[PDB]
């Protein structure tokens, strides 16, 4: 049970700084190195730098030298990384990991950093109904919300076999996603189909019945 | 190709072992010909040159204001790491345990 | 800096087959190469250390090999739990550098997309917006192209696409394409069409509606 705990997420305003933690347990903290990594979708993983808790030895990738600062609090078995003057290019999942001669072995859960000036915004939920075939596809468009964390179910989860959840995209500083469900044509509109959207950050719940 | 740096080097911070077991010397360049190729050599206890111990491929100074990491693979026991050319070369002793 | 190249971003396989994932170093890195497995939303898991050594708990299906510049992660008797992203890392010298990753997916029969088009809702129109949505569902292989036309003229501006990962149940892919217009521009045109081009046919699949219907 070696563990490295990092906080799940951080929302940062453009131009501001952030400091994240990496708390180690289940092993002798001062006997191993700590590594920090950056993971963005579409781009290869990057190594930011490393630090040795027992001595304070620290090395940086020159690409992150002006951006990152690696420190420690050995009395609380914690490693820290501070990122300065954040831009949208700094939005990523930041991992810490235990290291040594055999490289990274155990990785932390990662801290998801989002760089944005957006406010919490509830989604607008729009039905997607045909304006045929033996099957009919229906959907819900979940538009203009922030931050990025919504769930969409069909008939409160009773329809699941044919559902597609599309990953959210950034559109006008806000997120948009959609969900589709496919049922046999003879069963709709006769057997109702309703999407339920939950956006916890804005405490929003929306039920949208699909109408012919 | 780069010209060999003609200037002097100093240590930016303490020489230390890396996570992968090499020895890293971080140097601050004092010359005015950057970008330039860093002269590097290693010596045994008797101060005799030993080859094949530079880990960093083609260490260069790109900007005099920016320190440069250089990794070496010293032998067990006593040795020296030498950064720069001539008599002014930065010569660092190293003792590798075990 | 050392570059670690994984030439294959995606590789197709079948449960029970052998797959070999390559990683090429730009310089001699000896045996200082680690392999990691990563699943969506999860942290990487260490598989191989120093090119050929298996981490404790890792199944014997996984073997690593190579020295110098050419490294390979071999997965024998592929299991469905092995469908994931795999990446290599050199730790011969700083800065440590990673391969771009290789995603392991399941092979299945080619399938044409099911294409459905949807006009903007009356609710959205009341707010001044007009999003036209096209779902291109349950197709295989993953490669697909979507083109939008307004009154028969190709429209690129305002189009946003979203793609799902391979479905766990049927091994297909799906895509959502949305053309967003203001209600003012939407009400100045009549026909809205989405066209899907996929390897399953030389003829694209075309779906359309007229605003005046």
């Amino acid at each position: 049970d070696v563990q490295l705990v990092e906080p799940g997420a951080e929302l940062v305003q453009p131009g501001a700084s952030v400091k994240m933690s990496c708390k180690a347990s289940g092993y002798t903290f001062s006997s191993y190195w700590i590594n920090w990594e950056k993971q963005r979708p579409g781009k290869g993983l990057e190594w930011i730098g490393n630090i040795y808790p027992g001595s304070g030895t620290v090395n940086y990738d020159d690409k992150f030298k002006s951006k990152a600062t690696l420190t420690i609090d050995t009395s609380s078995n914690t490693a820290y990384m501070q990122l300065s003057s954040l831009t949208s290019e700094d939005s990523a999942v930041y991992y810490c990991t235990r290291g040594g001669s055999h490289a990274m072995d155990y990785w932390g859960q990662g801290t998801s950093v989002t760089v944005s000036s957006a406010k919490t915004t509830p989604p607008s939920v729009y039905p997607l109904a045909p304006g045929t075939g033996s099957s009919v596809t229906l959907g819900c468009l979940v538009k203009g919300y922030f931050p990025e964390s919504v769930t969409v179910t069909w008939n409160s989860g009773s329809l699941s076999s044919s559902v597609h959840t599309f990953p959210a995209l950034l559109q006008s500083g806000l997120y948009t996603m959609s969900s589709s469900v496919t049922v046999p044509s003879s069963t709709w509109p006769s057997q109702t189909v309703t999407c339920s959207v939950a956006h916890p950050a804005s405490s929003t719940t929306v039920d949208k019945k699909l109408e012919p | 190709s780069y010209v060999m740096c003609t200037g002097s080097f100093k240590l930016e911070k303490e020489v230390a072992e890396t996570q992968h077991g090499t020895v890293l010397v971080q140097v601050k360049y004092e010359g005015t010909d950057a970008p330039c190729k860093i002269p590097f050599s290693s010596q045994d206890e008797k101060g005799v040159t030993q080859n094949g111990r530079l880990i960093t491929a083609n260490p260069i100074v790109t900007d005099k204001e920016k320190p440069v990491n250089i990794e070496a693979e010293p032998p067990f026991g006593e040795s020296y790491i030498v950064v720069g050319a001539g008599e002014k070369a930065l010569k660092l002793s190293w003792f590798k345990k075990g | 800096d050392i570059v670690m190249t994984q030439s294959q971003k995606f590789m197709s396989t079948s449960v029970g087959d052998r797959v070999s994932i390559t990683c090429k170093a730009s310089q001699n890195v000896r045996t200082s190469v680690a392999w990691y497995q990563q699943k969506p939303g999860q942290s990487p898991k260490a598989l191989i250390y120093l090119a050929s050594n298996r981490h404790t708990g890792v199944p014997d299906r996984f073997t690593g090999s190579g020295s110098g510049t050419d490294f390979t992660l071999t997965i024998s008797n592929v299991q469905s739990e092995d469908l994931a992203d795999y990446f290599c890392l050199q730790h011969w010298t700083y800065p440590y550098t990673f391969g771009g990753g290789t995603k392991l997916e399941i092979k299945r029969a080619d399938a044409a997309p099911t294409v459905s088009i949807f006009p903007p809702s009356s609710e959205q129109l009341t707010s001044g917006g007009a999003s036209v949505v096209c779902f291109l569902n349950n197709f295989y292989p993953k490669d697909i192209n979507v083109k939008w036309k307004i009154d028969g003229s190709e429209r690129q501006n305002g189009v946003l696409n979203s793609w799902t990962d391979q479905d766990s149940k049927d091994s297909t892919y799906s895509m959502s394409s949305t053309l967003t217009l203001t209600k003012d521009e939407y009400e100045r045109h009549n026909s809205y069409t989405c066209e899907a081009t996929h390897k399953t046919s030389t003829s694209p699949i075309v779906k359309s509606f007229n605003r005046n219907e």
